[PDB]
């Protein structure tokens, strides 16, 4: 063993304080687990055709599969990490039906790049709102928040391939959103270009959320390219986080889960994962030592790169990992010493 | 539903030439425009006009259309040889379900 | 010649250089002798068919997206029912008061019923 | 007492090491104390008239209570927290008035929803241009920046709700601003539309802020849906800072502002709050041990969702309390470890 | 020296731990240096004339120094820092060229604020499209990725001082760039408007990137003030990184490479500068204590204020410093101490 | 009838369907027998009220934001000043010497002056 | 300040009548439009023309305007029974402080 | 008057009040009696002269920015090559065949070749 | 290449008068626009008409401008003792490496 005055020596016995395997499952228990399969978490939330079973569900932990793919149409979401982080912090799908007005339009449009049954479909928590007998009126639509608690409203705005579409849509060529409450305000223009074929769909839709606060009133005023909503989710606070992990869910209990199945968390460090739920210990660079509940977190792994935020993340995250490996190391040296000395 | 249209006009070449198309409060009356399609004996019905004034890119300027109140007029500012098809008037019904309504028809000679 | 209370199916294109995304496909029908009717409409990527009021029961349309190809069959057939039939592709132009006009490809097909 | 050796050791004396008890109050001194009242910082920085008193004030620390409120025109502030930080850095509101030309426009407008005495008014620092005899002319005005110091410039766009309320300000119904430097430019559009009615009013302003470097110089062209600035501000560098408490201000002195009154500062370590400002002690989770001066800082409280940015800072923040809380206990430890030592 | 149980004992011999000088000049080896002399990457990254040297070169580490100037069109990047990073972390200038079509329009524009030889030039990685013959017409050109690695492309846009300018150049008034692949869309629309002149030129052009992934396409769809690219970057990862400072090139070896030249790496401890490069010494506060290897990392210095971004980053740096100063004393009391007690 | 030497004040109401936030109120004097006159004007939510220039002195326009109403009062009345007093609503449209056109809301008032 | 206008005009009905408003540099000769109102006897004054070829919702198209120079001009394409009101023609003049003038009115007969 | 086969030079200012960054100028020839001829043309900020084909070898057109001038230089000069030359700078103007319009300023330098 | 115009026309002053420009399939009928320069005798060149029907700031309304097909027309509304001069005709032809082509001339009297 180790200590501060000799880097060597001899005890008749000793422990490991590191963890360094994992079971390979997740454990399923105490936490709720909810395996996305083929879905992930924004597709779950818009309604995607085959996440259809994960209507108004409830989690701790959101399992995020590499298979998962899209299956509606493209769509691209401005600001995905937040909206995902948020969705994912709040910790439920409840939805709630609204009876908005949307009057002299054509409601529940469908598209055939997003089937279904055997017929053509959409989002099931969005409204595709398109032309009433060759017209659209502009739409001045309100809704007021009487309830206790926030509101969470999910649109969107329809960017066409060419100005043809346009028209064989909105019967005009110029649209424009503006969706405000007493605090906020937000203006989306589209943009009407071509793009890459994505199941043979050209177009785009781009995804926008807004939060009304109890005693406030979400006002709606659109000319075309609208992508209504159909209602609200309840957003709460919890222990609620989302995970990207390939192993299979188990039957066994474990107040830590690791990307790599779930893991014990009797050692106070361990080196198999820097991604944690629940529990854990601490994570150390060091594979072996000779002798803490964080629920949702920062993301850890980048797929793409960004730059500043990236960088600003990943250097707090090795700043943090170095500190507590030092800690380790340290702590271990001490009470080596003083288990020698007091032994003699 | 159709749309009222002389049965058949004629006139010697060289001279203007008037056709039209009347509606009611649902069509041409309820803002909607009217378009106007020309079919040679023999053919498929081709397009003359549309928007009321816009012409498609193949089709001389002696054709032009007005459209007023409840009401659409076509005119040829000189009569030809090929002058010799028929002309049909379209707008849109938005009454019941709605649909696309067409004239009784014109013979130019 | 079909004979009566027999089907008739008209299948037609849903490509070409001036079809897009959302263009639509119509059918009119027009007797020997006699004006422009229109019938059943759809957009292959959009929606569901449409159909006209005097033609309901009898009609039904159909796309087929392997060969981007759309049918329209007529079930039930009467004499009145001799005529030819044409295809025809929606246009888009500004305006206040705008309807899509008709675009009509190649020649029409000639149908009659006789016993 | 705890040592590394013994968990549980009696001793004659012992002393605490953590302050867990405030005040109650402010103590004016020595730090140079800036109450807000009914105003916020934002709102004293643009003038509204019932923070007329703050004019070319200055403060080491400024208080923002939760009792504040607007009552001029509606508005919003694109990346408010940037500016307030900004503001509350520079730690002065000193303003000096330049002569724009102004030519060819009605200067001085004045609305309704802004009461300052018995008649309309508007903010004292920005100057709202209008039509002069139903004509805005295109405006091309410059101002070179000739002294030795940087120079803060506030304006901002107008959004009227309707078509005929553009008109009838600005005479034409295309508005654009573009505001440039050497070195940067700015270009905003108004957005047309209809918002909730605060104060009857359903029109909105947005603030943009433009810093111009010694030797640069300003311009601003536009063509209607200017709010034009009257003059800049002197932005400098200090230990200022600003702070969201309720607790009244007294009479005495400390080195330490927590929201919670003031505190002693003698021993190492405190539980009060995370926020401090000055020579303050160490924050821990532990709420008993038994025996630094950072001004502006990051914020520590959030009343919206937001997302990465604001989970970031969460992290960021946990980890320093976690780190030092190990400290803290470490040093306990080993401290009362050596005195058992040196004292038998 | 110092020790946990006595501030002050007397020792016959002791060292330092804590290195406080420089060299003051960059050993240039082992590791790879660039020297941009009066070039800035960014220059070096558009083709520059005076940064023609810089072509298809590679860097382990590139020096900026504070005499580089802008000898071409005046420009300016939004998000310049990701760019920067991003380009300082790929760490090579690799260029290759690709055939696009560019059919209708005129190619390889020249501006007289450009001068290469003695005519004028312009940025040798762009090509500035104008107008044939008086007539632009609309560009919809693909260029698919087929490789196995991973392309940046560098466009622009360009906003002329007038409509008159616009006219000139492009034929119609009214320009609209869309850049788009299967997983990402840019929609940019120029800014017509006066700017102060930069070498008689008020006109700007703002800078954009675009990354394709293998078996994607990248499509541009355009109808004026398009800023072509003549190809692609190879965008890699490694240890590559960039700094700031004026100190000379020499001719020797250190690991350890600081902005005030390279120091040595033998001591644990450091107090010279808080930005290093390679295996270098922890930074801390003390200048005297008696008894690691990052490469690519955050910015530490700024010369612009810009709020929550910046307050982020340096609220961090100043965590980590506070805490490794922490660590360094207290290690070297507990070795004193250690070493006092096992010499008696 | 009013006495020489007093005062006559004219309401109107700032509200309406086409009323909107920075609509203005005009009024226009017509004499029996006589052209059109222009008075004072204001805009409820912005400004202060403009004044003709014939009328200096004599003429005062108040507005009151708790009933939505604003009152011009005429003081030192004249013989002269015998005519049907209008209120007018200001209207918007895209033009290049666009200047606000009148809306005449209800019937005038009728005021005398005489002895 | 005021607009100079006809005292008045007559004619048969059925055929085209014309007004006209004559005006100075600092209206309609300073870049700005004529309005033209319409009174019945006994009535308040109506909206007729605005920005020199503009007509509300509600007026026929018998009426026309036009504004070249220092003029404007007013036009019926058919006189009729009803047109028995009197005209007026608004302006602003931007001298001295500014004002809104009308004309001297006229009268159809 | 200029002896046949020596060079002629024409200065012109790249400078005014309608002169922008952007603006070009071009060279027009107008023989004595005759009609006019578009000789070389040049953006002062971008790009390089352009000639007629009719001159090309003889033409030569050089930007001094310095002075903020424009020469343009005709080398063999023959009888034929009396005439009046003028400048004329480029004009702006929203269309769908625009070109650019010229813009007279000034009068013309006259030349005569002679031996 | 230059444009075909009429070498002169003349009339008595009071009435239209119009001259003619007429292209070729590479300029005015390759989708090009023309302008019209005014050439008073003794004196420089200078501009009339640009994009087939605008006017610059000190050109009296008399002067109209019309193209159709490969063929431009102006037009003097009424003729008057200052209009002497004489007229060109300027298009771009896209043939070959491009040029500025001028009309032939034409004289008024
Ligand atoms: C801007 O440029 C893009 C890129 O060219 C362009 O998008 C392209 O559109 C064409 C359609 O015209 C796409 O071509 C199709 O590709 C699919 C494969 O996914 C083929 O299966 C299709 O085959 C049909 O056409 C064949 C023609 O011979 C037939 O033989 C066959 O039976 C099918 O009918 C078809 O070729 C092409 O994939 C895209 N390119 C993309 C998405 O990158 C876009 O239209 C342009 N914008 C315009 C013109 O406005
Ligand atoms: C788009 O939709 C919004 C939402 O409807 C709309 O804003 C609304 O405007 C109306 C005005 O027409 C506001 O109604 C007022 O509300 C206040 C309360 O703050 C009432 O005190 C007002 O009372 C007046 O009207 C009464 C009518 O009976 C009178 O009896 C009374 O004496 C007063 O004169 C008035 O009702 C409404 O509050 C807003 N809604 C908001 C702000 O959410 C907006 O105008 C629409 N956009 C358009 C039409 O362009
Ligand atoms: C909007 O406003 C800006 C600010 O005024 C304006 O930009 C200005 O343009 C003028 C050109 O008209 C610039 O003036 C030049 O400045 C340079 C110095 O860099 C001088 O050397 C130039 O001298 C020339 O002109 C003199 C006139 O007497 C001659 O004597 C001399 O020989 C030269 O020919 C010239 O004065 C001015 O610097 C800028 N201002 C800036 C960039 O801040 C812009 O044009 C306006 N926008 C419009 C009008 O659309
Ligand atoms: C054209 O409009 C008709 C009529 O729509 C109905 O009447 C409107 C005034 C409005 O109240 C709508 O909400 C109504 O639906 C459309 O016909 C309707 O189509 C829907 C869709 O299946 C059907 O549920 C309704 O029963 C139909 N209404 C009737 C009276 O049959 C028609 O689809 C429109 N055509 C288009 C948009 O191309
Ligand atoms: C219409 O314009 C007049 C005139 O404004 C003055 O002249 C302009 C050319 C310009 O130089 C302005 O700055 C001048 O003020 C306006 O009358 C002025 O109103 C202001 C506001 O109270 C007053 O201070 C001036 O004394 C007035 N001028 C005179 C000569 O009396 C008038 O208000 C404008 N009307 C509008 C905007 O509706
Ligand atoms: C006007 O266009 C000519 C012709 O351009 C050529 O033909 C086009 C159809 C297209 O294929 C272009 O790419 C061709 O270059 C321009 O003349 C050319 O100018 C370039 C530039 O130096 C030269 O390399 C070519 O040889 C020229 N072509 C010929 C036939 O001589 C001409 O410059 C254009 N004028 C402008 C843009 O003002
Ligand atoms: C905001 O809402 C208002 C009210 O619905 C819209 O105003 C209408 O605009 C149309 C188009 O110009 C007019 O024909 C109507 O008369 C207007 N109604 C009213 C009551 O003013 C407005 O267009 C909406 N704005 C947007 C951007 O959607
Ligand atoms: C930028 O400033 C210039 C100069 O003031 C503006 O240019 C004027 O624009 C108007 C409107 O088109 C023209 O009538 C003038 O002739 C222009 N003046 C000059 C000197 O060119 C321009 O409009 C301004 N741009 C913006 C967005 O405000
Ligand atoms: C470029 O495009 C034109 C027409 O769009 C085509 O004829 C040509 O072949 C293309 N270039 C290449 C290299 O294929």
């Amino acid at each position: 063993v180790k200590t501060i005055t000799n880097d060597r020596i001899e005890v008749t016995n000793a422990t490991e304080l590191v963890q360094n395997s994992s079971i390979g499952e997740i454990c399923d228990s105490p936490h709720q687990i909810l395996d996305g399969e083929n879905c992930t978490l924004i597709d779950a939330l818009l309604g995607d055709p085959q996440c259809d079973g994960f209507q108004n569900k409830k989690w701790d932990l959101f399992v995020e599969r590499s298979k998962a793919y899209s299956n509606c149409y493209p769509y691209d979401v401005p600001d995905y990490a937040s909206l995902r982080s948020l969705v994912a912090s709040s910790g439920t799908l409840e939805f709630k039906n609204e009876s908005f007005n949307w009057t002299g339009v054509t409601q529940n449009g469908t598209s055939s790049a997003c089937i279904r049954g055997s017929s053509s479909s959409f989002f099931s928590r969005l409204n595709w709102l398109t032309h009433l007998n060759y017209t659209y009126p502009a739409l001045n639509v309100t809704m007021p928040n009487n309830e206790q608690f926030d509101k969470l409203y999910i649109w969107g705005v329809h960017h066409p391939g060419t100005d043809k579409d346009q028209i064989f849509l909105y019967a005009q060529s110029s649209g424009r959103i503006t969706v405000s409450t007493k605090r906020s305000q937000q203006a989306v223009i589209p943009n009407i270009g071509s793009r890459p074929r994505i199941r043979d769909i050209p177009s785009r839709i781009s995804i926008y959320w807004t939060i009304v606060k109890p005693g406030d009133i979400l006002l709606i005023n659109s000319t075309g390219n609208l992508i209504a909503p159909r209602g609200y989710f309840k957003i709460r606070s919890g222990k609620s986080s989302i995970m990207r992990s390939d192993a299979p869910i188990g039957k066994c209990k474990s107040e830590c889960i690791t990307p790599n199945g779930s893991i014990p968390n009797d050692k106070p460090f361990q080196n198999v994962n820097r991604i944690t739920y629940g529990a854990c210990p601490r994570y150390v660079k060091q594979s072996t030592l000779k002798l803490n509940e964080k629920f949702h977190q920062i993301e850890k792994e980048f797929s793409e790169v960004e730059g500043r935020i990236q960088d600003l993340e990943k250097y707090v995250e090795d700043t943090k990992i170095d500190l507590w490996s030092y800690n380790a190391e340290l702590l271990v040296a001490l009470e080596n010493q003083h288990t020698i000395d007091l032994t003699d | 539903s159709v749309l009222t249209q002389p049965p058949s006009v004629s006139g010697a070449p060289g001279q203007r030439v008037t056709i039209s198309c009347t509606g009611s409060s649902s069509n041409i009356g309820a803002d909607y425009d009217v378009h106007w399609y020309q079919q040679l004996p023999g053919t498929a019905p081709k397009l003359l006009i549309f928007g009321n004034n816009n012409r498609p890119s193949g089709v001389p300027d002696r054709f032009s259309g007005s459209k007023s109140g409840t009401s659409a007029s076509l005119a040829i500012t000189g009569l030809q040889a090929e002058d010799e098809a028929d002309y049909y008037c379209q707008s849109f019904d938005k009454s019941l379900s709605g649909s696309f309504v067409f004239g009784t028809g014109t013979k130019v000679t | 010649v079909k004979k009566p209370g027999s089907s008739v199916k008209v299948s037609c294109e849903a490509s070409g250089d001036t079809f897009t995304t959302y263009s639509g496909i119509n059918w009119v029908r027009q007797a020997p002798g006699q004006g422009l009717e229109w019938m059943g409409g759809v957009l292959p990527n959009f929606g569901s068919p449409n159909y006209a009021q005097r033609f309901q029961g009898r009609i039904t349309i159909t796309v087929d997206r392997s060969t981007s190809l759309v049918h329209m069959e007529l079930t039930n057939l009467r004499s009145d029912d001799t005529a030819v039939y044409y295809c025809t592709e929606t246009g888009a132009y500004n305006s206040v008061g705008y309807f899509p006009y008709f675009q009509f490809r190649g020649q029409g097909t000639l149908v009659s019923v006789s016993s």
